[PDB]
């Protein structure tokens, strides 16, 4: 039926940081429900992770002073609730920020406490001024999916906390925008239908043509309310969409892909294998990402469904 | 007629803030936002102007 | 007595039923015409056979 | 990958055509919102069942009345439409409604002894006045799609419909009303969630602890939707026509062929060969009357002129 199973096609990235991101296509105006009931879920129960508690040499208190910082010590309060990061494991890790000297203090001041990546280099804390000056101190990080007040944490809110370590909600991702509008699918035949449009943006960290592709699929946890309540799946069916190999139609994930590759690939509108004939080794590179395993040799079995290049 | 005290009084049948002004959310972020606002419901019209 | 989308009757005793008269009245209803606006007119039953 | 997918939660039935099924514990502010979805599957584009056309013992059109009646016609009819049934084998039943003699017309004097439920057995019509006299019609009824009036296709809609085969408002949805409210989470582990509860109440064509996957599928499969990510379209593929030389400036007279085909490839408009050399034989499985023999004459008859089928050209 006309819910047909409508894929993400029409992504568009911006640079590293936003996409026009689209969902393509939708019955009669149906942009209206997804745009505002998804864009609820998107703003809900998201991963990424972050700061989350900090233990710092000299903020006993928010009132004191440093000389030899710029800051003096109350503009630290400025990028911690602000730097993010990803992390592989558990729900707790630790860094510390250890500048010594002259300069900003930044990702090159930093040491790893435990297992923490940092997709936020640019994100600058504060300054130190003297041949011998120096800061130190530690960060708490926590991943998650879900939020709650730093004082309305309420039973892990009782703990033991230094007069120094400072105290901050669950700050685990790092969006800057998400917007909605809705116009006409792509679908070049199938055309009495929309298309919704949600132009997000970030700060690095996650581009929206990576923060989607299971971030959305959190509607899997949104559905105990209408799709059988209870333990009563009856007979109707599915009802699909076929169009088969190797028709000069099919999308490029029709030549077997590699990860998220297939995402930022198909942002260049470059979607399908038809025109992927014209992207021969001396101009081939226009793509978004793109960069590795997928680039490297998948070329020569192309040739075994059976394209070329030339 | 019916002066305010007695339309703080008629208001434990709708049960929501006595006060007229309630905590409103936002249906597409689930936020809520930075005071009470004024909420209800109103007597209106759709009018022969016509465009 | 009787009910329908444009037409009511009912029926009376003898504390009112007037010297010579069947017991009777009607109350039926106006359809769809123009006025002075271009608004609809237009009205339906409130009551039921033997109330 | 960890999705939650919850199952088996809650049970309050009232009365065949409203119960009362509840969802708890939700997860911090779930059940604030999620119940406006469905207000649109719910009212717009659903399946259930319908009136889809009427025909009738002396009554051409509904704008009027019948001279043995004791109401009145297009205003009976509004009432009518919303008899929707459910019905048991392929979609569609013709049924009849049967009646003559003094008093009421209802859907107790309809065809019921088959693989229909007539689930609302206490539906009136009307009335008629002696023991002679008849209201008589075929009624097309489906499960069906939508929120249909008898005025929806608004063009190719003046169409030709003998005269007293009446079109009708195929309204198949079996709810418009439905909304929601909320509590918080109560499951006594708990005072420290939310609560979703529903307040559906329908055409009576269902019950809301009978049946629901499709009526939330414009919901549930829209999922696959963001993943999966392979997706579907069609082509553009003729060219503008036509010169020299004379091999294609021909029609079918030039083949040598049988009548019931030069009938149906002239409803199907082949009427220059110089297409038919090209057009594929599962395209011209494309119009009726046109079946495993016509199809079949074809592949010889073509040949027989020294030419062949299948054979495209990058100019004609």
């Amino acid at each position: 039926t006309e819910f047909l199973k409508p894929r993400l096609v029409d992504i568009e990235q911006v640079s590293s940081t936003h996409a026009k991101v689209t969902l393509e296509p939708l019955e009669r105006g149906f942009g209206h429900t997804l745009g505002n009931a998804l864009r609820r879920i998107l703003l809900s129960s998201m991963p990424g992770c972050a700061v989350t508690e900090v233990e710092i040499d000299g903020v006993l208190h928010e009132y004191s002073t440093k000389e030899g910082v710029q800051e003096d010590i109350l503009e630290i309060l400025l990028n911690l609730k602000g730097l993010a990061v990803r992390v592989q494991g558990k729900d707790e890790v630790i860094l510390t920020l250890n500048k010594s000297g002259i300069g900003p203090v930044t990702a090159a001041d930093i040491t790893h406490d435990g297992d923490v990546e940092i997709v936020k280099p640019q994100h600058v804390i504060c300054h130190l001024t003297d041949e011998n000056a120096s800061i130190s101190m530690r960060i708490k990080v926590q991943r998650g999916r879900g939020y709650v007040p730093a004082s309305t944490r309420i039973h892990s809110e009782e703990d033991e906390r230094p007069i120094g370590r400072l105290l901050v909600d669950a700050c685990y991702s790092p969006v800057e925008r998400i917007a909605y509008n809705v116009e006409a699918a792509r679908v070049e035949q199938r055309t009495d239908l929309d298309k919704l449009v949600i132009e997000m943006e970030t700060n690095g960290t996650i581009d929206p043509e990576e923060a989607i592709r299971r971030a959305a699929t959190i509607l899997a946890e949104q559905l105990e309310a209408f799709v059988d309540l209870r333990d009563v799946r009856q007979p109707e069916v599915k009802e699909e969409k076929p169009e088969f190999d190797p028709i000069l139609l099919l999308p490029v994930d029709d030549l077997e892909l590699t990860v998220r590759s297939a995402n930022c690939l198909k942002a260049e509108a470059i979607h399908y294998i038809g025109d992927l004939v014209q992207r021969t080794e001396v101009e081939l590179l226009k793509t978004p990402n793109l960069g590795k395993k997928s680039l490297t040799e998948i070329k020569d079995v192309l040739a075994s469904r059976g394209l070329s290049l030339g | 007629g019916a002066k305010e005290a007695e339309i703080k009084e008629l208001l434990k049948l709708g049960d929501l803030p006595t006060s007229g002004q309630i905590r409103l959310y936002d249906g597409r972020t689930g936020e809520q936002f930075e005071r009470p606002v004024t909420v209800g419901y109103m007597y209106m019209l759709k009018l022969n102007h016509l465009v | 007595q009787y009910v329908d989308a444009s037409r009511i009757v009912i029926k009376v005793n003898e504390d009112e039923m007037y010297p010579g008269e069947a017991g009777i009245d009607i109350y039926n209803l106006t359809k769809y015409t123009r006025s002075n606006q271009n608004t609809c007119i237009n009205q339906m039953p409130c009551v039921s056979l033997g109330e």
